[PDB]
């Protein structure tokens, strides 16, 4: 079970920098990138 | 005159981890 | 504590809660 | 002569929940503490 | 007073979390 | 060969098999 | 637009005049790490000293050294 | 590089290390049984950790002059 | 480099040769990561499998003494040596490896070396973002570890007597650590620990649920049974529906995400910051500056001898704890305590 | 307060009986029920 | 190289893993760390 | 204290009914495909 | 020099400049073939 | 539309308002200091130096101004304890006022510097563009650091033209502002002599003169120059913030552990001389050269004085403390007013025994009375059943030499238990507690509160060089990425 949560912490920051690395250039600065991804972009906005 | 083994035998009790009982141990 | 904590809870509820609120309303209404 | 630099923060509605969320979740958890 | 105060802020957590519940922005679709 | 991927083979390889055999070894120890 | 002219700037613009100047190559980059070589060196001299593991000639590193 | 499983499935790999594995185990198996480990990595064998005088765990108080504190505490 | 490249030198040579994408990407930052990491693994195992702690702990900790994987440690120093680094060269062993293996110098060795390969470790994830220009959040994420690895094994046993009270590199001895920790510290009680625990938790919880949901929301992209073949590395579409996803969570739960960066950003902050709390806490226990009490129930209880409460109760087991633990955990304290002076229950 | 451990010695748990709330809980059924089933038509008053 | 099948040495191997690990756990439960 | 049993022993009733008889409500037919 | 930690102090700078010259002399030969 | 996270960015390309942003945090820094000189003098108390020095009552401004130099205040009390003649402008309220009319300046200052930020000194006078030069700049600052540095090692602490730095003797009982000798020899690095102190600020500060006088001359290399991001204010940010905590660190632990720098008449004792039983010894080192003049044991301990004694009690160690038991040391404990004496445990016997005192890990701790060969003689059982070494199965009895009660010998039981299990704690002390309504539990002195806020703070930033590091280099990429 330890094992589990440190795999859970360690598994999630690790895939979560990953698709955050990885999130293709759809908003320039001056503004959050969170505004690059719609909810409807039916898209991979991330280069895997 | 200072009786050096009675001040280390007073340390002792009240504090074991004085550096008077550590310095010098290997000597006793 | 009886009202030293008390000022200083009152106070950390208080004023980040009119930073928050003061910020959307005037995001929205600008937008 | 007025400062191009000038910009406009925002703030949506989710990050204002979430922020009265943090300050009153943290003044939870600290009370019991400052109050001792 | 102290019950009052931790009363006061739990109550305050609910109706945050009720709020942006029921009072959420609606998720834009593109 | 002697490439880097052979080095880094071979630095976890050998002590890990010499290793092995110590506890092995170890395993039949009468106190 | 052209900016505010005021004596003080008028007085420090060349400090600030050549920006971006470089030089060639690595310049003095070899005599900096030789710098920074002997910085750490004495820095963990005066670790040694303080952490007891150099124990020196004239130094007692305890409050004695007050006296 | 050589792909993992054509080294693995060669049989010239496996002929030349099935005279380095065995040697490299039985060279462990010698150092445990020779007592070379407890002579280089010092520790007590079970019939050491105890002295004619110490019949307790050691203590090893004392900063300076250590060496000679677990020198004169460890097995003669 | 910008205005011009000038001439190639010897620093060029060796930068094309570490940076070649063989099997084991070094780097520059490998000639730092490789020797240090390699040795603090190999001092683990060598401590672990050989050298004892029987003059150290008074406790034998290693395979040759008949230790398990579990029990076996690589023991932290003598308390009396302090906070010494236990050189090999040092005052302390003098140039002795077999005397500096019994003084527990490995483990200073281990944490030392340890220490340097998560440097080299987070400059490595720094290089090979740079390399293949991606923002390097893995290399932030991974500041959190550090500052754990940095806060509990460094700043708390320097904040301490010695490196004696540092956790001594194994599993048993983490325990030690661990229930040390809460019958001197109240550690659980500390709000520091409590913020970790709700990151490292929730961080499970985002892990287990972000999985699930992609698993449960997948495009069908494919006539098998079997999902993980219908699905191409360099496909555009998504192969998941995040609208299915949002309505089905919106229902269920009451709120959903509907931003992909923000949530896997969210991923990668709740962990992070759950870590750092935990070690600002640490911080805080080095200097014993612990949460171990609240003054007005211990007031009440003292003047009402009917208040209980669960606080109550966890301070006597802590009160338990210490008593019944420091005569063998601190051998330097000597303390021969007489039974009678032990804290205890009734018939028990 | 309630008598988790069946020996009469209530345990207070909740914020009016001076509790904060890190130390308040809802605490556990007495020792005495057991895994007995206790409902609240069970007992002869709500103060039992 | 294509002698000498890979599922072969893989399962070689295995058997002399598991094999290691019994022994192992036979250690465990005879001389020293035995408790007798 | 007998008529909060059996207040509760309805409600309990009245929901516990609800699901098994909703569930048997042509229930797997509730799907969009 | 004159304190025995000191001369093992130096000693030790000494072995550590020998291994890093031998960790970049390496990266230099290889680097150069 | 910058988040919230984001809005002072608004300044990172604009000089001007750059400088009127740091105007206004020095403002408001030096406006905390005098504001918070102004709280301590007003809730100080300064009649009993001894018993109830500041680190006591919980100042933590106080203890700098006093080590740089500032002893009087203008109502008429000195910090040593004795009459101020003359205080002059440089008192405690004149340095408050001074920080605080300097924080009013840079206010005004701030002000002017944001309304015209758009100043030609920070064009680049071949393109026209605004641009720093930041290498010139470091240079430049770099060279007044340096000369401030060794201004302050030669004249400040070493009296020639400045008042001196704080000395004391090596336990803490005749400390006083004294000019200081620099320390050109090795015992210079020891961190203990204060002649470390000015010779280092000399020295070192000579350096940085010449350091700046290159770092202004010669301009970086380009493939240095490229290579650390020089032009960038971020990289300048990253290499900052990565400075300022190691000095964080640094003196986080120099202080914890006690220097030259943090005597323990203006900080409090370390725990370290707890542990070590730095005070205790000296106290029994002295009592055995009064007993071996022929003296007797009352002389010998009424010769001891009491703040040496105060300084062996568990209740000044600054790791027994909580981090939520606020307020100075006074609240938890009460205000010290007078040393009972030494307690000598007797047993019915005539075997001298010693109780054994309470480490610093323990918030508890059992009473034990030891013999002299380390033999348990006597406790405070927790079973009051069949026990063994019962105060009145072995007849303890307790006598008071020196203090208040010199000469009383205590031969019940329930006051020769109430005496060891305060006596666990070091030397007894009478404490007035009704003043403060003091709870009962210790506080921590201001060094550990130092050593924990600067450690908290080198910690996060750690993570500031991380983050705005990271931020520096992959400038390019940080506004997004195109794919692979
Ligand atoms: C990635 C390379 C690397 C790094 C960063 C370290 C770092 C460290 N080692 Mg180490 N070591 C290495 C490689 C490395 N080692 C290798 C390859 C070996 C095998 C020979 C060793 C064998 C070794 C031993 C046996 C010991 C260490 C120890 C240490 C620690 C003490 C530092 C010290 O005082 O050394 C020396 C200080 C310097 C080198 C300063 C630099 C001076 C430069 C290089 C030249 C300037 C001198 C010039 C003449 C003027 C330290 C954290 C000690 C330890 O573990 O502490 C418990 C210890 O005893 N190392
Ligand atoms: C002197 C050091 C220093 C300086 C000059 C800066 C400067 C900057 N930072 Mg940085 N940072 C620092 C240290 C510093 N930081 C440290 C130590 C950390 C680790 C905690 C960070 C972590 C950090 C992050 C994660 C980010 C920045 C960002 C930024 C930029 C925008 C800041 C902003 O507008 O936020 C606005 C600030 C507020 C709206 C108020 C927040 C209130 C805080 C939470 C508590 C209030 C503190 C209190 C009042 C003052 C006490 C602090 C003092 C005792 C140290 C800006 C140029 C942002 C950036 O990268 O720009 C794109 C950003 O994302 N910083
Ligand atoms: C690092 C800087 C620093 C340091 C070391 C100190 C140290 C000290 N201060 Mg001080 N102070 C500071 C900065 C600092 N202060 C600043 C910037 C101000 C201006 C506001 C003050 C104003 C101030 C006053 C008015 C007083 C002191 C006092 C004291 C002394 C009492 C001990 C104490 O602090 O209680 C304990 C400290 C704490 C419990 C703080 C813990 C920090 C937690 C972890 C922060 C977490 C906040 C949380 C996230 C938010 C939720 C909480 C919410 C429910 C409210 C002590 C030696 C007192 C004194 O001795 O009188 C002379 C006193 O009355 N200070
Ligand atoms: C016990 C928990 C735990 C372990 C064991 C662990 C382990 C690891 N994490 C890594 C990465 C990461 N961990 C991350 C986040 C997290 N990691 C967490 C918790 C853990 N992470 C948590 C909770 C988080 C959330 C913040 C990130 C973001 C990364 C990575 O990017 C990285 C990776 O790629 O993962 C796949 C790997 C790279 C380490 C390495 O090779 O360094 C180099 C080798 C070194 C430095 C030698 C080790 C020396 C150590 C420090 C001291 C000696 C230790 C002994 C040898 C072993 C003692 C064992 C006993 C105590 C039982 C490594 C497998
Ligand atoms: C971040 C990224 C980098 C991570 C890791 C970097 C690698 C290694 C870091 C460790 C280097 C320092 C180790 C030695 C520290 C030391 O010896 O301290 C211990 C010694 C003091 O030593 C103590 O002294 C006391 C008073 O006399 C007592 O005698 C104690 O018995 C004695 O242990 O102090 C120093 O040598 C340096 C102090 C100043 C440096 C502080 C470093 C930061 C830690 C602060 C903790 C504060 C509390
Ligand atoms: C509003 C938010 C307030 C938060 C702080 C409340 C403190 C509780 C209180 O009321 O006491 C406030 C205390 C004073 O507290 C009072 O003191 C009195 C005597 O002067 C009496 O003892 C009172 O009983 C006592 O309540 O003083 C402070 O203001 C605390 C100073 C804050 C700084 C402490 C050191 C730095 C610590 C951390 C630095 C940051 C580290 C990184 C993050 C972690
Ligand atoms: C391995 C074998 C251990 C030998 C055991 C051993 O070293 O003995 C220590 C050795 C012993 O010398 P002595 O002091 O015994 O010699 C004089 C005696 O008569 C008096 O003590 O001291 C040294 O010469 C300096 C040590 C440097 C050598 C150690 C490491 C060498 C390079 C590594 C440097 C540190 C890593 C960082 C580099 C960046
Ligand atoms: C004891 C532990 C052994 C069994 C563990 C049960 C595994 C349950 C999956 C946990 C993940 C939670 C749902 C996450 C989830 O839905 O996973 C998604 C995934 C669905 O894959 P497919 O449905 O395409 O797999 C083919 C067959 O499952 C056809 O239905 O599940 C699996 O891959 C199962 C793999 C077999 C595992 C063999 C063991
Ligand atoms: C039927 C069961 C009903 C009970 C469920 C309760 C639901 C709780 C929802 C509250 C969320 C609060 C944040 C609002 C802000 C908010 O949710 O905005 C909605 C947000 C989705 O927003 P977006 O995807 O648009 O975010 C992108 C933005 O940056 C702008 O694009 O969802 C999340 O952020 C993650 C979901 C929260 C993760 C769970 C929250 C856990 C907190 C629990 C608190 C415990 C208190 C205990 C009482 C003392
Ligand atoms: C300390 C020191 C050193 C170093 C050394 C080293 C580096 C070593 C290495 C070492 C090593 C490198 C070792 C290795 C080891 C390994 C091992 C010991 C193995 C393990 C494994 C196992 C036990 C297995 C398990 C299992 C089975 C059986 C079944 C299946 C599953 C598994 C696989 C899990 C030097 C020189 C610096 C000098 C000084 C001191
Ligand atoms: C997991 C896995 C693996 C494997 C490993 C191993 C190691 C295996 C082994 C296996 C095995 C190795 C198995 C075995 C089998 C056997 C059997 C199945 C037999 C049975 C028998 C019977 C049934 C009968 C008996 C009898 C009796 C009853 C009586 C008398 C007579 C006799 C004895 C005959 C691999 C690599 C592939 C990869 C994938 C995964
Ligand atoms: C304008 C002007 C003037 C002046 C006035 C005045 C009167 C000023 C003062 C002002 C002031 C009076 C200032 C002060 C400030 C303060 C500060 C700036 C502080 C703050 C605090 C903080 C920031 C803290 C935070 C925290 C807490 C709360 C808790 C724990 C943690 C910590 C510590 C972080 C004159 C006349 C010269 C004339 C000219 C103009
Ligand atoms: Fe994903």
């Amino acid at each position: 079970g330890v094992a589990g949560v440190f795999g859970g912490s360690l598994f999630s920051a690790m895939h979560g920098s990953l698709v955050t690395s990885s999130l293709i250039r759809e908003t320039t600065e001056n503004e959050s990138a969170n505004a690059g991804y719609k909810f409807g972009q039916e898209e991979e906005t991330y280069n895997i | 005159r200072v009786r050096t083994v009675l001040d280390m035998d007073r340390k002792d009790p009240a504090k074991e981890e004085t550096v008077k009982e550590l310095r010098k141990d290997i000597n006793n | 504590v009886n009202i030293l904590g008390l000022i200083a809870t009152a106070l950390f509820i208080i004023i980040p809660t009119s930073f928050l609120l003061i910020l959307y309303v005037k995001t929205a209404a600008s937008e | 002569r007025p400062n191009p630099n000038k910009q406009v923060v925002e703030l949506n509605r989710s990050s204002l929940y979430w922020g009265l969320l943090l300050i009153f979740v943290l003044a939870v958890l600290f009370s019991s503490y400052i109050f001792n | 007073m102290e019950a009052l105060v931790y009363t006061f802020l739990l109550i305050g957590t609910l109706g945050i979390i009720f709020f942006s519940i029921f009072f959420r922005e609606p998720p834009r679709i593109a | 060969i002697f490439t880097v991927r052979w080095l880094a083979i071979h630095a976890i390889a050998v002590p890990t098999i010499f290793f092995l055999g110590a506890i092995t070894a170890m395993q039949f120890i009468q106190r | 637009e052209p900016g505010i002219v005021t004596p003080l700037g008028t007085l420090l613009r060349p400090l600030n005049s050549e920006a971006g100047k470089v030089l060639p190559g690595w310049g003095t980059t070899v005599l900096m790490a030789v710098a920074i070589l002997l910085f750490a060196v004495f820095l963990l001299i005066i670790l040694e000293i303080y952490n007891s593991s150099l124990i020196l000639d004239g130094v007692t590193n305890s409050w004695e050294s007050l006296a | 590089e050589r792909p993992f499983s054509d080294i693995l499935t060669s049989i010239r790999y496996w002929v030349i290390h099935s005279i380095t594995v065995p040697s490299l185990f039985i060279a462990g198996w010698l150092f445990v049984s020779t007592g070379l480990a407890y002579d280089v990595f010092g520790s007590p064998r079970p019939n050491e950790y105890f002295t004619e005088d110490r019949q307790d765990a050691p203590l090893i108080t004392d900063r300076f002059n250590a060496l000679e504190q677990v020198k004169k505490l460890s097995a003669q | 480099i910008g205005t011009y490249q000038e001439k190639r030198t010897w620093f060029d040579d060796a930068d094309d040769w570490l940076r070649q994408d063989r099997f084991v990407f070094v780097g520059w930052s490998g000639l730092l990561l490789l020797p240090c990491a390699y040795f603090a693994v190999g001092g683990w195992l060598t401590g672990c499998t050989f050298v004892t702690s029987w003059y150290t702990h008074g406790l034998a900790s290693s395979y040759i003494e008949g230790c398990n994987f579990l029990t076996a440690a690589v023991s932290t120093p003598a308390n009396s040596l302090g906070h010494s680094l236990l050189f090999v060269w040092g005052p302390e062993a003098q140039g002795d490896l077999t005397r500096w293996f019994q003084l527990g110098g490995l483990w200073a060795f281990v944490a030392l070396h340890g220490a340097f390969g998560l440097i080299g470790f987070m400059l490595r994830q720094f290089e090979i973002a740079r390399s293949v220009n991606l923002r390097p959040y893995n290399a932030i994420a991974f500041s959190a570890p550090i500052a754990v690895f940095v806060s509990v094994f460094l700043i708390y046993p320097l904040g301490q007597s010695g490196w004696f009270f540092a956790p001594s590199f194994g599993v048993a001895s983490i325990f030690r650590f661990i229930l040390f920790f809460q019958g001197f510290h109240n550690w659980t009680l500390n709000p520091f620990h409590m913020m970790g625990v709700a990151g490292v938790l929730g961080a499970a919880l985002l892990c287990a649920i972000h999985g699930a949901t992609v698993e449960n929301t997948l495009f069908e992209d494919g006539d098998g049974a079997n999902t993980f073949r219908a699905f191409n590395p360099t496909q555009a579409e998504e192969t998941y529906s995040m609208v299915t996803a949002n309505r089905f969570w919106s229902q269920i739960f009451g709120v959903a995400f509907s931003n992909k960066r923000w949530l896997h950003f969210f991923m990668l902050f709740v962990p992070v910051t759950g870590l750092w709390m935990s070690a600002l806490g640490v911080v805080g226990l080095a200097l014993n500056l612990r949460a171990y009490d609240f003054v007005s129930q211990e007031i009440r209880a003292a003047e009402d001898p009917e208040f209980e409460t669960f606080y109550t109760k966890n301070i006597l087991l802590n009160e338990g704890i210490r008593a019944w633990m420091a005569a063998q955990d601190q051998p330097h304290e000597k303390l021969t305590l007489p039974e009678e002076v032990l804290p205890r229950g009734n018939a028990l | 307060p309630v008598d988790i451990d069946g020996i009469r010695e209530p345990v207070s748990g909740s914020l009016l009986y001076g509790n904060n709330i890190i130390t308040g809980a809802v605490v556990p059924t007495s020792n005495a029920i057991g895994l007995h089933f206790y409902p609240i038509w069970e007992a002869a008053s709500l103060d039992e | 190289t294509g002698r000498i099948p890979l599922w072969l040495v893989g399962t070689v191997v295995g058997l002399l893993a598991i094999g290691l690990l019994a022994i192992f756990f036979y250690g465990s439960y005879v001389g020293l760390g035995s408790s007798l | 204290m007998l008529t909060l049993k059996i207040f509760v022993y309805t409600v309990v009733t009245f929901f516990v009914g609800l699901f098994i008889f909703g569930f048997l409500s042509n229930d797997p037919s509730r799907n969009p495909g | 020099s004159v304190t025995p930690s000191l001369k093992n102090f130096l000693l030790s700078l000494v072995a550590g400049a020998v291994v890093l010259a031998a960790i970049a002399g390496a990266v230099t030969a290889v680097s150069n073939f | 539309g910058l988040p919230w996270y984001r809005v002072h960015t608004v300044v990172i390309n604009d000089p001007g308002r750059l400088i009127s942003v740091h105007l206004m945090h020095t403002a408001l820094v030096a406006g905390w200091a005098g504001a918070m000189t102004l709280f301590e003098i007003a809730v100080f108390d300064p009649s009993d130096p001894v018993l109830n020095p500041m680190w006591r009552q919980g100042m933590f401004v106080l203890p700098f101004l006093t080590r740089l130099g500032v002893t009087q205040s203008w109502g008429g009390w000195t910090i040593s304890g004795e009459t101020s003649s003359n205080p002059g402008i440089w008192s405690y309220e004149g340095a408050a006022a001074s920080h605080i009319v300097l924080s009013g300046l840079l206010f005004l200052a701030s002000v002017w510097h944001w309304v015209y930020w758009d100043l030609e000194l920070f064009r680049d006078p071949r393109t026209g563009k605004t641009a720093l030069d930041l290498p010139k700049i470091f240079g430049i600052h770099l060279f007044l650091a340096g000369l401030l540095c060794f201004g302050f090692g030669a004249f400040h602490v070493t009296g020639v033209f400045g008042p001196g730095i704080w000395v004391s003797d090596p336990y803490g009982l005749t400390g006083s502002v004294q000019p200081v000798a620099p320390s050109w020899g090795a015992e210079g690095f020891d961190p203990y002599n204060p002649g470390g102190v000015p010779a280092h600020h000399i020295a070192a500060g000579i350096l940085g003169v010449l350091a700046g006088l290159f770092h202004l001359c010669v301009r970086p290399s380009i493939r240095l120059y490229f290579g650390l991001s020089m032009g960038s204010i971020e990289s300048v940010l990253s290499s900052s913030i990565a400075a300022v905590f190691w000095a964080a660190f640094v003196v986080a632990g120099t202080m914890w552990y006690g220097s030259a720098a943090t005597p323990i008449e203006l900080f409090g004792p370390t725990r370290y001389q707890w542990d070590q039983g730095f005070f205790q010894q000296e106290i029994q080192k002295r009592v055995a050269q009064s007993t071996s003049e022929g003296l007797s044991v009352s002389e010998a301990w009424a010769k001891i004085p009491e703040k040496l004694a105060f300084y062996d009690y568990i209740g000044n160690n600054p790791a027994k403390g909580g981090l939520f038991r606020t307020g100075a040391m006074n609240s938890g404990d009460g205000i010290a007013v007078g040393w009972l004496g030494h307690a000598s445990f007797k047993d019915q016997e005539g075997r001298e025994l010693f109780v054994r005192r309470m480490p610093t890990f323990f918030e508890t701790f059992p009473v034990v009375l030891i013999d002299k060969d380390g033999v348990v003689r006597a406790d405070v059982p927790f079973r009051k059943a069949e026990s063994k070494y019962s105060i009145e199965q072995v007849g303890v009895s307790v006598t008071f030499y020196g203090g208040e009660l010199n000469g009383l010998t205590f031969t019940d039981p329930s006051t020769v238990k109430k005496y060891a299990r305060k006596a666990q704690l070091g030397e007894i002390f009478e404490f007035d507690r009704s003043t403060l309504q003091s709870d009962g539990v210790f506080r921590s002195s201001p060094r550990g509160w130092f050593t924990f806020g600067h450690l908290s703070f080198a910690l996060l930033f750690f993570f500031g060089h991380i983050w705005h590091g990271s931020r520096t280099i992959f400038r390019d990429v940080f506004a997004g990425i195109d794919e692979d």
